[PDB]
């Protein structure tokens, strides 16, 4: 029933997208004029691409647009547009698998195929990955960690995997695993697996991977590589204020290397995510110099060069908080974030 | 650090394309400032073949028995400023490999 | 066979004249050529 | 890399070559001497003649992945060791067969032999689907001239025993079923192998003898209990059957059946798929991480990818980051023990749920033809009322 | 080496006023986008020094 | 590098007495006189050699290449 890990035997599938697409072009050149392979690639230059994210949600409050476009569908008018891109559909129609012929026979009605592609392949390795992909799924659905890595390390040493549900099953599992592993190694392995710093988007026909779920290093995000800096920072907090320190550290340092290109050329959380570990950076130092003025009685110690590193620090974040509003950043709730960090001030003093 | 501070006493850059308009055509062939906000030393990174790779921290042992620069990618963020402010402009300049001192705070060692 | 070692993998391997300069295991691009059992001879000063 | 007649004649080779590591795994699996190897020799032997004859530029003969269990199979006709039905299963569940990945050769090279779009097109292309196996067979009957060459062919009381043990395993319906065997069942004889359906057509005339056996299997069943006027079987007594069966682990054989279920095909055994009773699924990712342990050696990666991907299972390495399960014939003797008690509309709905489920069980070891087989029962029903 | 404009296996000699020994050899196909051939060797040379009439204390 | 096997001036083997030597540093927490005193260092020139030495082997021995590390 789950997503399988691999390009979908194209043998059929790219002929009845053919059909789909020139009928789609047929159809809507005469809809175009009522108005007034390659076609594939057209239909999408008629359309664009996908952003980097999903379904192209954007607002909802902005430009009034009038459509009231008059329902304008008189069964008759209809009948006008299709009857003659049908029989244009034919000649190529006969040329096609007689289960391709009612296949679009079918879609062309407007029914839709209650036969998942992927519910009749039979492809030895093929046929199996599916039983491994689903059982998985199957046993993360009931937590059973011992079970579900078995099948996990399985799954990747058959040539049918595409990170996909790999980074997205291998973390988790990893989380689960109370064991061997901290999704991070392999998140941070990930990171250097699929940087793609290179900016492709468009073009060909994604029909192997299409999902924002891998893929970027141009400027679609990847989502492995920021979650791979949330667990990081979550990583970084438990147990410390509760030399081989560092981690950090090498949180301040592993962005730094970035520092806009594609990370930091985008926006956000990578701003955001950066100026949150820095904030929790300023807290454990408030700590380590904070219960009852500083640890007690006064400090003496030296007036207060802790203070200054701190105060410093707190006038850097304010900088990476501001800037990533600036630059269109939606995600920081900035009232609380504000008066936290003010309410801390009132803690160092 | 010193070097923001240098590109803060660049200033601007200003050209006018004559700007014609049909003052208007002899006041601003549209002004356009060019100027650099940020300058970006990374560490030596080294990828492979291409760059559609993912990148490895270099190491001054391999400059030496390279026999080779062991060079940094300096980056700049570059400031396009256009009619005062009729447009802005962002780009992170690579500008080639800046030869990094050995135990700076842009060395790996 | 001829040997050559990895200066960053501490590899063994055995290059030849149609494969690429570079640790299988490591990936590097430079390699000590291996001392072998070959004869040389000394004077004891 | 290659191409034409001298393609087609390594194309030739590597077929011949693998089949030979078939047939050594076929010796070592059931230990049956010279007379197991040599008659499969001389099988092909023969095979090869007919292929030299229409040769020329005749490029007919690549084998199906079929094909050779089809020869391996008529030469264990030739001498009578087994069964279809068991041998596939335990061929897939054991991969005895070398069947599957054409990789194996010896070729490396063979491969190379940019095996044209002949080599490439071998040892694991797909899984067989209906008769597949059922035609071909009769195939290479026809080319082989396998029934005058071959002595007693598809027969086996063997099949019998198989079958009954199988599940209901009764002390009295194997000889039910050999009866009405011995009744109208090619008058009260051993079903031969078929012929050598010459015709390309290749029509379902239905004398795959097993194909028979199973039918006059299920017929006994049903008519047997269907007209039990003495009441030998009770009413009770057919469900609880039925029930016992409502499948358990196997020893092996059903963890088989389960591995054969997973061709994903007619989704018979689709959603025993996901219903796989705990561990059944995990004695099955056991034989995954033994068994499909050379899913692949190789290439690739350009002295690096390869590093990242040993890497990779580097990381998720895993693989460990009563003996418990039981035989075969324990299994069995404790589900004939489960019904140990034995000393209307109902029961007709019991007989029809039974019958159902053994129809799932011999049709999903072979081509099935969620009709054919079906088709096959019409076939001797008709036969049978000629009394 | 062998260069096939001159179908020669050539060498190139070592100059210098007294004999050494091969100390280390080194492989370098880095910074190359492929030269996968390795024409790109660094060879260094242990010459011993004896205490000499002559040399500076 | 490594210590000499005899003292240069003299020409007393020397190689033998230093991981004793310096287990008698170690081992008998004696101090340099009386330690070569026992050792038979009793001349200047084979006093020098080992009291001189710096093994320096052991700082160019972690750089062996010929181990993974
Ligand atoms: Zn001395």
């Amino acid at each position: 029933m789950f997503e399988v890990p691999i390009t979908l035997t194209n043998r059929k599938f790219a002929q009845r997208r053919k059909l789909k697409y020139q009928y789609i072009n047929y159809i809507s050149r005469r809809f175009d004029r009522i108005s007034k392979s390659d076609e594939e690639r057209k239909f999408w230059k008629k359309y664009e691409k996908p952003e980097k994210s999903f379904e192209i949600w954007r607002t909802v409050s902005s430009q009034n647009k009038q459509p009231i476009n008059k329902q304008k569908m008189t069964y008759h008018n209809f009948k006008k547009i299709e009857k003659i891109p049908l029989r244009k559909m034919e000649i190529p129609l006969l040329h096609c698998t007689k289960e391709n012929k009612l296949y679009f026979q079918s879609i062309s009605r407007g029914l839709e195929p209650l036969k998942t592609s992927t519910s009749e392949v039979r492809n030895y390795r093929t046929r199996h990955i599916v039983t491994l992909t689903d059982l998985l799924h199957l046993n993360v659905s009931r937590h059973n960690w011992s079970l579900a890595y078995k099948i996990f390390a399985t799954l990747i040493r058959i040539p049918g995997v595409q990170i996909k549900s790999l980074w997205g099953i291998g973390v988790e599992i990893l989380d689960n695993l109370s064991n061997s592993s901290s999704g991070l190694d392999f998140l941070q392995w990930m990171c250097q697996i699929y940087s793609s710093k290179s900016r492709f988007v468009q073009n060909i026909n994604y029909r192997s991977i299409v999902p924002p779920f891998q893929t970027g290093s141009r400027t679609h995000t990847a989502k492995f590589a920021i979650t791979y800096l949330w667990s990081s920072l979550i990583n970084c907090q438990k147990s410390m204020e509760p030399t081989e320190n560092d981690l950090l550290q090498e949180l301040i340092d592993k962005i730094s290397e970035w520092v806009l290109t594609p990370p930091f050329m985008e926006d956000a959380e990578v701003w955001f995510i950066y100026a949150s570990c820095h904030l929790l950076k300023a807290d454990t130092l408030s700590r380590q110099f904070v219960n009852d003025n500083k640890n007690n009685d006064l400090i003496g110690l030296d007036r207060d060069i802790k203070i200054n590193q701190v105060i410093k620090h707190i006038h850097y974040v304010r900088t990476f908080l501001k800037i990533c509003l600036d630059k269109g950043g939606f995600a920081v709730p900035s009232r609380l974030i504000e008066n936290q960090l003010k309410s801390f001030e009132s803690r160092l003093y | 650090g010193l070097l923001n501070l240098g590109v803060k006493d660049i200033g601007e850059k200003v050209i006018f394309d004559g700007k014609p308009l049909n003052s208007n055509s002899g006041y601003l062939g549209n002004k356009l400032s060019v100027s650099v906000e940020q300058v970006s030393i990374a560490k030596p990174m080294s990828n492979d073949g291409v760059s559609s790779a993912v990148e490895r921290k270099v190491y001054p042992s391999e400059s030496r028995q390279r026999l080779t620069s062991y060079r940094g990618k300096l980056l700049l963020k570059l400031k396009w400023s256009v009619n005062n402010g009729e447009e802005n402009l962002f780009e992170v300049r690579d500008c080639g490999g800046l030869p990094v001192m050995l135990q700076s705070n842009r060395c790996h060692l | 066979t001829l040997k050559y070692i990895c200066a960053e993998c501490s590899s063994k391997l055995s290059l030849s004249r149609t494969d690429a300069v570079r640790c299988k295991d490591c990936g590097h691009r430079i390699l000590l050529k291996a001392r072998t059992k070959r004869l040389v001879q000394f004077e004891a000063r | 890399k290659l191409i034409g007649h001298e393609a087609k004649l390594l194309f030739l080779k590597s077929f011949q070559f693998i089949l030979k590591r078939q047939i050594r795994w076929l010796i070592t699996e059931m230990r049956f001497p010279k007379e197991f190897e040599h008659v499969a020799k001389i099988i092909w032997l023969k095979i090869l003649k007919t292929i030299n004859d229409q040769p020329q530029e005749e490029l007919k003969l690549q084998l199906h992945m079929t094909s050779t269990i089809s020869i391996l199979y008529l030469a264990s006709t030739h001498l009578s060791l087994p069964v279809y039905t068991c041998d596939y299963i335990k061929w897939i569940c054991t991969a005895k067969m070398p069947y599957f990945q054409a990789s194996e050769i010896l070729p490396k090279s063979w491969r190379i032999q940019l095996p044209n779009y002949y080599v490439s097109i071998l040892e694991g292309s797909i899984s067989p689907f209906n008769g597949q196996l059922y035609n071909k067979i009769a195939l290479t009957c026809g080319m082989i001239h396998f029934k005058e060459f071959f002595n007693s062919e598809i027969s086996c009381q063997g099949l019998l025993l198989k079958l009954v043990m199988q599940c209901a395993l009764p002390p009295e319906f194997y000889f039910y079923t050999k009866q009405v065997i011995e009744f109208e069942e090619t008058d009260i004889r051993n079903l031969t192998l078929w012929e050598r359906t010459d015709e390309r057509h290749t029509g379902r005339v239905s004398n795959h003898a097993e194909l028979r056996v199973l039918s006059y299997f299920m017929l006994t069943i049903n008519w047997m209990l269907s007209f039990d006027r003495d009441r030998q079987y009770p009413l009770k007594w057919i469900l609880s059957l039925t029930e016992s069966l409502t499948q358990r682990t196997t020893t092996s054989e059903s963890i088989g059946r389960n591995i054969v279920k997973v061709v994903y095909p007619d989704k018979p055994t689709s959603s025993d798929y996901f219903q796989w009773s705990e561990e059944e699924t995990l004695e099955f990712l056991k034989w995954m991480e033994k068994q499909f342990l050379p899913t692949q050696t190789s290439m690739e990666m350009t002295i690096d990818q390869k590093i990242a991907r040993r890497k990779l299972y580097k990381i998720f390495p895993l693989d460990r980051e009563d003996t418990h399960q039981l035989t075969f014939i324990e299994d069995l003797q404790e589900r004939y023990a489960k019904q140990t008690p034995f000393f209307p509309p109902a029961r007709k709905e019991a007989i029809g749920r039974l019958l159902t489920h053994i129809a799932s069980q011999l049709l999903v070891d072979f081509a099935i033809s969620k009709e054919q087989l079906k088709d096959c029962i019409s076939r001797i029903k008709n036969a049978c009322l000629h009394r | 080496y062998f260069d096939d404009t001159l179908n020669k296996t050539k060498i190139k000699t070592y100059h210098s006023s007294e004999p050494a020994y091969i100390e280390e050899v080194n492989l370098i196909g880095d910074e190359s986008n492929k030269f996968q051939e390795l024409q790109t060797v660094s060879i260094k040379y242990r010459i011993r020094r004896t205490p000499q009439i002559g040399d500076k204390f | 590098m490594i210590v000499p096997v005899r003292c240069f001036s003299c020409g007393k083997v020397v190689g033998d007495k230093w991981e004793s030597y310096l287990n008698l540093l170690q081992e008998d927490e004696l101090d340099e006189g009386t330690a070569l005193s026992r050792l038979g260092l009793k001349r200047y020139c084979c006093r020098r050699m080992i009291l001189t030495h710096v093994d320096l082997i052991e700082k160019f021995l972690r750089y062996n290449p010929l181990e993974k590390r």
